[PDB]
DNA sequence: GTCCTAGGACTGCAATTTTAGAGAGACGCGA
DNA sequence: TCGCGTCTCTCTAAAATTGCAGTCCCGCGCGCCGTAGGAC
RNA sequence: CCGGCGCGCG
């Protein structure tokens, strides 16, 4: 990536390969040589020997069936029989591999996984200080392990420093310190202040700290909390080694390097231990800073953190895996041995412990996470996230608020826009384009140097890591400055120690050239960003991820000209694999033969996403045509000519219209609707399963009792819908009969529509009978109406709240009407002035057959370079094609436009253009909803909750405050009993509301207070509810 | 802490350390006599308002 | 550097007005803002102005200006610096919520129970308001808005002739009549002046907030107190 | 007026081992939920039929049926199924428990009643700690006090053998014993006016006399006021210590069940014997089926998941209390997005067919079958689900005059749901009319909105008369009105009330307009483009002088020597003379204040006229 | 501000009508 | 394959952990 | 022949940290994953 | 028709 824009899976693709060359051995090692305990029988393991064989199944099967793309792990084993003095060496089965697609994504079950990146404090020597009740400022250095482990160096205010493990576990550095062994004489004489530590040393301690087993013993103690006197035994120390010298004493080779540069220690890089100097280096500085000398640890510092990837994840499970397996082992040759057999290597494992906790570890673990099909531009950026929670991370309530915040290092690593909305926000980032991941979890972006003359600088782009970002004088500025004196001295904006200067360019080192280098994909997709807030940057963002893909595509006349990098990392186009020539070209393959290689690839056609969005490709080459390895072949979904194509080029108006896009709401006109602009395929599975009751299994057949024949009028003889029928709303879909009750399968509210894929496969298990599974998949064309949300790519949102006939709409002075109508009081608010020149833009691009790919922050060249290029291009457009409206000398980009309905013009002139509009995914058809009664949750009685449940609406304790304030009473009982819970009222309602005979009071509980009084009796507690009558003052006892 | 020194024990379980409450309470068969909103809207009764 | 480029900032927020109203009065920006509909005089600042100073997370401010608005284009520096004041708008939105809504639930809490349930709960008190403190001139604005409604708690006298009854709401007219005279004293029934707190009457509440009238019997005042406090939160 | 007095009340207390046995009259005795093979209630269950009710109400265990007292074989009742939601259970404690509540929360309350350090108390029931002289109505002959930790070495050998065993054990737990029986006995005989006196006089000796002097006090202040409680009410200290343990009934839960295992786990363990640690598992089983969480570690399950016990799920945000008794969900109730309709009247919304067909169903059935056009109830809802052209008609009739209520998520204030008179519009989008928009916060970007129909007659009454936006002008936390035109409205006005270009804006040198004799020829005139909407023009003004203007004197009075003389103005004209009373008026004006002022005139007249 | 004094305290209950003989 | 089957931020507050304060029974030194 | 500061505890009044308890907007939509373990 | 985890919308 030093002198292109890098792969966007390059990370996820560099992070695999790393895992298969390293991290299979460096995990295959550490498996222990297993003896049993009268060491007859030795199992041990071959590491050099291990090998991964191509998987059986294609990508495309894996998927297809359910299954799981995964290598076979073959590893040879030794087992030495010293009863016969015999060894057996086999090639056994160890387990399967996920393996990683070209894009990046697992499969797993069928389904695509994403494993995203984590954040977390990054092993070293922190020091920090917080303020007591009184304002006594308190020192700490803390030791942050490989593992997470923190031990806490804290002064006190007798200034008795004590190496607090827990909340309430406190120990003396002295006692931990002779608890390795380190004599009481030499721990005055390497610190500065011999005093200070003798001046605690209280006679009880001497005497322990003495003795090197007496310290080990008084540790135990005080790190226990423990009555009594502890033995001294070896199993003692490999307890609390365990516990804390396994957890919090192992630094690693990333915990060494920091420790040697925080402390200033000159130590080998090998030492991935915690030396006991570092200890009293550390209590060194923790008491000179006290006076002044050194600076505080930024712990939101990223030099401070790193990234575990795919490859740190994947590898640690295969810790997992392998512990998981020597279990297994030791209890198989325990169990074989009171046998007294010979068992082969291979019997003596199973494939259970790789298999299975891979198989869970993308099902449960928070970082693996479903890819997100919506579009090309989803599938991307699932993968770049990066995330502080997870396992080892902080929660939304544990994190701290000083995080969540921008910080100096994150320039050109992490995007200072793209975060998540909610509780989460500031927690997820996201990295940037030309972003890298070091070789020790940190991030690192590319700078050009700039050197003296005396410097070969083979490659000036050098990759920075935050450590040394500080301390780089880097400059984002140009040297279009002269006056009369010299370059040099002309002044420039520049980063130096987190902050910002203005400084000559001689005294500047680095330059920050890329113009995508400090933005994400999503903003970097956004054309003249440097005019929009970037408010509505995080939000523009979001929405390019919610686009769907239409029934056809085109692109966009203004762009930014990152969606060709967009389109080529995303593989929905076709990308050739070897150089040829096309021989052959169809919907469904496109034949490609070179160099004696002739090759055919399939087209997907029609398939469905997670995001029930639909997955079409058509060629984008012709017969006869010679092709280069890497060059693209076909167009797929919301991709035209290698271009990401999310939205359609409509001619708009920004004007108010009669109040029907007032506030966000948007006025378009018909010919978007049987124009068919706005139509997307959108396709539903309805999956069924055979399952063995008791009573017998599930049988399909087409015979479904107490059912008519127009409802299974679209079955088959074998009880399934027919492929390629319009179905309805209630109709059936697979006929299953529950020994019979009737457990069919029917199609749901608003799912109308005509089934397309059929798929009856069984399930082959090692049981009598095999499950059977049945997906059905329906498509549905959903033209754009009225609830349907648009976007641009500029946070401007909105909610189609009206269409009318192209006679209605607002025309030009060339008489097109407009297609839609935005209001103008949607800009100053939001103080998105970027849809302005893009609209102006697009309008210029359509009438001279141009489009345009424009870099970010072009005002780096000159002033208003923004404007100069919009306005004369309208200019340029207006002359070529006679179309004088088009640049208007008195208001350029504006205007005068009539009204359709009185042929008058309004009377202000009119901004118009041509913008790229997109439709998104919220939309009705998936929201409204509507319950009269139905079915009621087990327990409390009350209506169901979901749209898909059938439920209703939930009254919470705010909307109970308010209809409290009209004043109410009646309408508020309603929801409250008869309504929600009161069974024997819900039924009375039902009635009279038939026979229209008026409702009466409810008068009795609900089931929630019900509920309620038997869970206090089961705490021993009786509540009764008296009425007290004022006639006669007799107490009349409720029932509850 | 006004929330939790009121007349009636209902309204303190359903705002705050609800436990708390009920083990007081019910120690000393303290009676609420439901002349609060809050009251009558658990009970699902009428509003005295 | 701090100070010179705010200084230049809000004199160009103070010129922008009296340039849209003597040089283009009919101006589109200057028309949704003036006209009170979408937008105020900061938001249009950023716009046609400048951006001014941002500042780090940690309160401090950082010493190079925003000295482009959104018409011109932010460079690359001005725009980076930008996205410290976005992402605090998100986070702080984060905890205007979560400790708004937790202060309404308390608020509706205290009073919750607090209905009118009596027309005179007979009291004989009155927090006393008077107009002229020797210490301060009042402003009376706030001498008029908090005494409209109230119940007065005692009659007042000019000369030998009464111009305001005991138990009487206190129109706008009388408050003026009080002011243009020399009424020293002004005697009200408030919340504070009634026999309960378990209940309120409807002399020591006053006029209904939106029925004109004097408050109903049976009206939750002590939800729509609660609600009206939490709701701008 | 003699006001309508009502006395409803409702009162806790704590439970009896009588009243626990009353509740179950019924023991539950073995830990088994259901057959592993039939699923069906084991006898003597956590679920058993007989103890709580019939499954499939009115069959037993066996399988008979009757129409909906005992079976015979099983001993089943012939009940609805009902029952199992109601009736309870109890488990026989071999040896009683004390309460986790009443124990171990602070400040304890059985500590504080038998005046003990609360770590005494917790290592008597924990610990293999025993108590010396737990009772006091009984005579004794030994002289131990307190607790000793040690075991004695007299009482464990020495006074048995020469005590022997049987009567030994009848006077056993008289001077030494252990555990919450202990603590029960304690209980049982406590003098609780003895406590009151005794605490009193304590506290006037420490007054008569600065931390822990105080601290104390409040020890003993806090004593005899919780002495005095159970003087006067029904309870009893001893009931703290719980001898029965009261079982959830089984619909209650379809975890729970789990921990009332374990209590019948480690219980008929503990019977199977009759030692100490037994007794401690049931003691903590007991807890943990109680309260979580409060012993330091809680007790968490083979997952290292933490169990929920019911002092759990009572409280907190998601308890009973604040999430299924504060806010419900309702039947007849629906949601969509939000759309703005300019068209529609302020007391009007609209709802699209589903939602409606859905909220209206039984007022649909109840139209058909009225009209005869349905037979019964099945046919009725048979059409309702065909989208018959007839159900549409009956749908639009019944929605007349039945109104609904709207409301946006975060419903801040009370105008966050008001009532609306509902009307059939085509799609799927809810219509709402753009001045209220302010007071639900709502703006057309996603905003989505739920539905609700009142059912009763009393209910359509109070959303008719309180709740109906034409009644609600106004805000309640200030009085300001809440549906003011905003945005474009407000835009629109402006530019209609923005006066003529005056002065250098109006023409380009210094100067060294028709008259319309009415309104409507003005508007005329506009209409046909003769004149602009800001172009100056003279209107004859035939009523009083009612313009606001600047309080001027004339700009230039032109007097004629007949007596006629014209003041002019900044904004009319006045003509008057000193012969006749004559006064003409003459205003100054545009064409868009001509029509704001006819626009408010027309729609008072208008009303008036209505009416 | 009633004033730190009590007798002018009791003095300013007087006159505000706070409390009276 | 499986059919039963047993780690924030703040406030509030009582609980340990001293710190101290006097204070005394037996006493080695001592008058 | 006792008398005298006082050696070595001695027991409690009075703060001084310190470990729990409690709490932390509302209302919607969607998907995935459970339900585990061992000698057959 | 039960709870956790993850992702979203207003
Ligand atoms: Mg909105
Ligand atoms: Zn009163």
């Amino acid at each position: 990536g030093t002198s292109t824009i890098p792969g966007f899976n390059q990370i996820q693709f560099e992070g695999f390969y790393r895992f298969i060359d390293q991290g299979l051995i460096e995990e295959l090692s550490k498996f222990p040589k297993i003896e049993d305990i009268d060491h007859e029988i030795e199992f041990q393991l071959f590491v050099e020997t291990y090998q991964l064989v191509e998987p059986l199944i294609k990508e495309r099967d894996a998927v297809y069936e359910s299954l799981t793309y995964s290598s076979e792990l073959y590893v040879s084993a030794g087992l030495i029989w010293k009863t016969n003095r015999n060894m057996q060496e086999q090639r056994i089965f160890i387990g399967n591999i996920p393996l990683m697609n070209s894009l990046g994504t697992f499969i797993v079950n069928g389904i695509y996984r994403v494993v995203i990146n984590q954040i977390l404090q990054s092993p070293g020597i922190y020091y920090q200080s917080e303020l007591d009740h009184n304002g006594i400022s308190v020192y700490t250095g803390t030791i942050i392990s490989d593992w997470g482990g923190r031990l806490e160096l804290e002064i006190d205010k007798k200034a008795r420093i004590w190496a607090r493990v827990s909340r309430k576990q406190k120990i003396s550095i002295l006692v931990l310190s002779s608890a390795m062994g380190s004599n009481l004489r030499e721990i005055l004489e390497n610190v500065c202040y011999p005093e200070i530590f003798l001046s605690f040393l209280t006679d009880k301690e001497k005497k322990k700290i003495g003795s090197k087993e007496n310290a080990i013993l008084e540790f135990y103690q005080q790190f226990s909390c423990v009555g009594g006197d502890p033995i001294f035994s070896e199993s003692l120390c490999k307890e609390l080694q365990k516990k804390f010298f396994h957890q919090r004493c192992e630094l690693g080779r990333i915990g060494r390097r920091n420790i040697n540069w925080r402390l200033n220690l000159n130590i080998p890089q090998n030492n991935i231990f915690l030396l006991p100097r570092d200890i009293l280096a550390a209590a060194d500085h923790l008491i000179g800073m006290k006076f002044g000398m050194g600076t505080l640890d930024d712990m939101n510092h990223l030099k401070n953190k790193r990234i575990r990837s795919v490859a740190d994840l994947l590898q640690d499970q295969l810790g997992l895996a392998l512990a998981r397996l020597e279990n297994v082992v030791k209890g198989t040759i325990g169990g074989a041995i009171r046998h007294k057999l010979i068992p082969t290597p291979q019997n003596l494992v199973t494939s259970t412990p790789l298999t299975t906790t891979y198989e869970s570890f993308f099902g449960l673990h928070p970082l693996s996470q479903v890819l997100d099909r919506t579009n090309p531009l989803t599938q991307i950026v699932h993968g770049r996230k990066l995330s502080y929670l997870g396992p080892g991370g902080l929660t939304g309530r544990t994190a701290n608020f000083r995080i969540r915040d921008i910080h100096p290092s994150h320039y050109g690593r992490i995007c200072p826009i793209d975060t998540s909305e909610g509780i989460n926000v500031g927690l997820i980032g996201s990295l940037s384009i030309h972003a890298r991941i070091g070789d020790w979890g940190s991030l690192e972006s590319p700078f050009y140097e700039l050197v003296e003359k005396s410097k070969k600088a083979q490659i000036r782009m050098l990759f920075l890591s935050p450590s040394q970002d500080e301390y780089y004088m880097i400059a984002a500025g140009n040297s279009l400055a002269l006056n009369r004196g010299i370059q040099e001295e002309q002044v420039v904006p520049a980063r130096y120690r987190q902050e910002f200067l203005t400084i000559a360019w001689e005294e500047v080192h680095l330059r920050s050239i890329f113009p995508f280098q400090y933005f994400s994909i999503g903003a970097s997709l956004i054309p003249f960003i440097e005019h929009n807030d970037a408010n509505r940057a995080l939000m523009s963002s979001n929405m390019q991820r919610q686009a769907v893909p239409l029934s056809r595509s085109e692109k966009c006349i203004v762009g930014t000209g990152l969606e060709r990098q967009v389109a080529l990392d995303s593989g929905v186009p076709a990308i050739a694999e070897h150089e040829g020539k096309i021989l052959y070209t169809d919907t469904e393959k496109i034949i490609l033969s070179g160099n004696e290689n002739t090759l055919s690839i399939p087209l997907i056609m029609y398939q469905r996403s997670n995001k029930n969005t639909c997955m079409h490709q058509k060629p984008q080459v012709r017969r006869g045509k010679c092709i280069k390895k890497g060059q693209i072949l076909a167009d797929g979904a919301a991709t035209v000519g290698g271009e990401l194509a999310l939205g359609k080029n409509v001619l708009v108006a920004y004007m108010p219209w009669e109040g029907y896009n007032f506030e966000d709401a948007v006025l378009i006109s018909e010919c978007l609707v049987y124009g068919d602009i706005y139509t997307s395929f959108h396709i539903r599975k309805y999956e069924i399963q055979t399952h063995v009751t008791t009573q017998g299994p599930e049988r399909i057949t087409k015979e479904i009792p107490h059912l008519e024949g127009r409802l299974l009028r679209n079955l088959d003889k074998n009880g399934i819908v027919m492929l390629g029928s319009w179905v309805e709303t209630g109709d059936i879909l697979v006929g299953k009969l529950t020994p019979s009750k009737e457990t069919c399968l029917k199609l749901p509210i608003g799912g109308r529509g005509r089934v397309i894929d059929v798929r009856w496969v069984q399930k082959k298990g090692g049981s009598s009978y095999n499950p059977e599974i049945i997906r059905v998949y329906i498509s549905q064309k959903r033209e754009i109406k009225v609830g349907d949300k648009v976007a641009g790519r500029h946070g401007n949102k909105g909610i189609i709240s009206k269409i009318l006939p192209r006679q209605d709409m607002p025309y030009l002075q060339d008489g097109r009407p407009v297609d839609m109508v935005f209001n103008p009081l949607g800009v100053p608010s939001r103080m998105n002035v970027g849809q302005i020149f893009e609209c102006s833009l697009g309008l210029a691009g359509s009438l001279l057959d141009r489009h345009y790919r424009i870099a970010p922050f072009d005002e780096r060249y000159e002033q208003e370079a923004s404007r100069k290029l919009v306005f004369s291009e309208l200019y340029e457009a207006s002359k070529q094609t006679a179309n004088p409206w088009v640049f208007e000398p008195e208001y350029p980009g504006k205007s005068r436009i009539f009204d359709g309905r009185t042929g008058d013009p309004f009377e202000q002139p009119v901004i118009i253009g041509k913008p790229y509009i997109l439709k998104l995914i919220h939309q009705v058809d998936d929201k409204i909803h509507g319950r009269s009664s139905g079915h009621y949750a087990l327990v409390t009685q009350q209506p169901l909750r979901g749209r898909s449940k059938q439920g209703g609406q939930r009254v919470g304790e705010m909307e109970v405050w308010a209809l409290e304030g009209f004043g109410v009473a009646h309408i508020l009982q309603e929801m409250l009993t008869y309504k929600s819970d009161h069974i024997r009222a819900r039924q009375e309602v039902l009635g009279t509301t038939i026979i229209g005979g008026t409702i009466p009071k409810p008068e009795d509980a609900p089931e929630s207070f019900r509920l309620l009084v038997r869970e206090l009796r089961s705490l021993a507690l009786e509540l009764n509810h008296f009425l007290v009558s004022e006639k006669n003052f007799q107490i009349n006892r409720k029932e509850v | 802490r006004a929330s939790l020194n009121t007349q009636s024990f209902i309204s303190e379980a359903s705002f705050q350390e609800t436990a708390r409450v009920l083990a007081k309470a019910a120690l000393r068969g303290r009676i609420d006599w439901l002349k609060g909103l809050k009251e009558n809207v658990v009970l699902g009764g009428v509003i005295p308002a | 550097s701090i100070e010179i480029w705010y200084a230049t900032s809000e004199y160009l927020r103070q010129e922008m007005n009296p340039n849209f109203r003597m040089t283009d009065p009919f101006n589109p920006v200057h028309m949704m803002s003036f006209s009170g509909a979408r937008g105020n005089a900061s938001q249009v600042h950023q716009l046609v102005g400048m951006r001014g100073l941002m500042s780090d997370p940690q309160g401090q401010m950082i010493d190079l200006p925003i000295q482009s608005n959104l018409r011109e284009g932010l460079s690359l520096t001005e725009y980076i610096i930008s996205c410290y004041g976005a992402r605090k708008g998100v986070v702080d939105t984060a905890v205007r919520t979560s400790d708004a809504g937790y202060l309404t639930r308390r608020l509706v809490e205290v009073v919750q129970h607090i209905v009118v349930r009596r027309t005179d709960c007979g009291t004989i008190r009155g927090i006393s308001v008077s107009p002229r403190n020797k210490s301060r001139m009042m402003s009376e604005r706030i001498f008029i808005q908090t005494l409209i409604g109230r119940v007065l708690a005692d009659d007042i006298y000019i000369g030998s002739r009464c111009v305001a009854f005991r138990n009487q709401d206190l129109g706008i007219g009388l408050v003026n009549r009080f002011i243009t005279f020399g009424t020293q004293s002004i005697s009200i029934r408030t919340p504070f002046t009634c026999r309960s707190t378990s209940w309120i009457c409807r002399l020591c509440y006053g006029r209904s907030p939106t029925h004109g009238d004097l408050v109903e019997l049976g009206e939750a005042v002590g939800i729509i107190a609660g609600q009206s406090i939490g709701e701008p939160g | 007026m003699i006001d309508r007095y009502k006395h409803q009340q409702l009162r806790i207390g704590l439970v009896s081992p009588q009243q626990i046995s009353a509740w179950a009259t019924g023991e539950v005795t073995k830990p088994y939920t259901f057959h592993y093979k039939t699923n069906k209630p084991e006898k003597d269950g956590l679920f058993c039929e007989r103890i709580f009710g019939p499954i499939k109400s009115g069959i037993c265990a066996c399988g008979n049926y009757r129409v909906i007292k005992f079976c015979e074989q099983c001993g089943v009742e012939f009940v609805d199924s009902r029952i199992r939601r109601y009736q309870m259970g109890y488990i026989k404690l071999t040896c009683p428990v004390t309460h986790v509540w009443y124990l171990k929360r602070l400040p304890s309350y059985i500590a504080n009643l038998l005046d003990k350090p609360l770590k005494e108390l917790e290592g008597l029931v924990y610990c293999d700690f025993s108590f010396a002289r737990p009772i006091t109505k009984k005579p004794t002959f030994l002289r131990l006090r307190g607790s000793f930790e040690y075991e004695i070495q007299s009482w464990k050998y020495s006074i048995p053998l020469f005590f022997t065993t049987q009567g030994f054990e009848i006077f056993r737990n008289r001077e030494i014993s252990t555990g919450a029986g202990a603590i029960r006995e304690q209980l049982a005989d406590l003098d609780l006016r003895i406590i009151i006196e005794n605490s009193l006089v304590e506290w006037k000796q420490l007054g008569e006399e600065d931390r822990k002097i105080v601290r104390r006090k409040d020890f003993l202040v806090r004593r005899m006021e919780l002495a005095k409680h159970f003087i006067r009410t029904n309870i009893e200290p001893e009931w703290m210590v719980l001898c029965l343990l009261p079982v959830l009934p089984p619909e209650l839960r379809p975890d729970i069940n789990e921990l009332y295992r374990r209590v019948i786990y480690r219980n008929n363990t503990l019977t199977d014997l009759l030692v100490m640690c037994q007794e401690k598992l049931v003691q903590e089983a007991v807890d943990t089926l109680l309260d979580n969480g409060i012993r330091g570690q809680p007790m968490r399950d083979g997952h290292n998941k933490v169990y929920k016990s019911f002092s759990d799920v009572i409280e907190g945000k998601e308890g009973r209390f604040r999430e299924t008794l504060l806010g419900k969900r309702v039947d007849y109730s629906g949601r969509s997005v939000i759309v703005v309709g300019p068209s529609l009247s302020l007391h009007r919304c609209g709802l699209p067919r589903e939602i409606a067909i859905e909220l209206f169903q039984t007022f649909v059935i109840r139209g058909l079958i009225r009209q005869h056009l349905a037979s019964n109830i099945g046919v009725a809802k048979s059409q309702i689900r065909e989208k018959k052209p007839i159900v549409w008609e009956i749908l639009q009739e019944v929605m007349q005059g039945h109104p609904v209520l709207l409301n946006r998520a975060p419903t801040l204030h009370r105008l966050g749901i008001q009532s609306f008179q509902p009307i059939l519009v085509e799609g799927r989008t809810i219509c709402l009319h753009p001045l209220v928009c302010k007071g639900f916060n709502a703006d057309f970007d996603g905003d989505q909105m739920a539905v609700h129909v009142p059912l009763s007659l009393e209910a359509q009454a109070e959303a008719r008369l309180l709740m109906f936006s034409h009644m609600n002008l106004l805000s309640p936390a200030i009085g300001d009105p809440i549906s003011v035109p905003t945005q474009d409205m407000l835009i629109g006005l402006y530019v209609l009330t923005s006066g003529t270009r005056r002065g250098i804006c109006a023409n380009r040198y210094n100067p060294c307009e028709p008259f319309f004799c009415n309104s409507y020829d003005a508007i005329g005139a506009y209409r046909q483009k003769r004149i602009n909407l800001d172009s100056p023009l003279w209107l004859r003004w035939q009523l009083d002088q009612r313009v606001i203007a600047s309080k001027e004197v004339p700009i230039e009075v032109h007097y004629e020597s007949f007596g006629n003389y014209h003041e002019i103005y900044a904004h009319y004209l006045i003509v008057r003379s000193v012969k006749k009373e004559t006064l003409y008026i003459y205003i100054r004006t545009t064409v868009g204040h001509i029509s704001f002022y006819r626009e408010i005139e027309e729609a008072i007249q208008g009303f008036s006229q209505a009416c | 501000w009633f004033p730190e004094e009590p007798f002018e305290a009791f003095k300013e209950m007087r006159e505000r009508k706070v409390f009276d003989v």
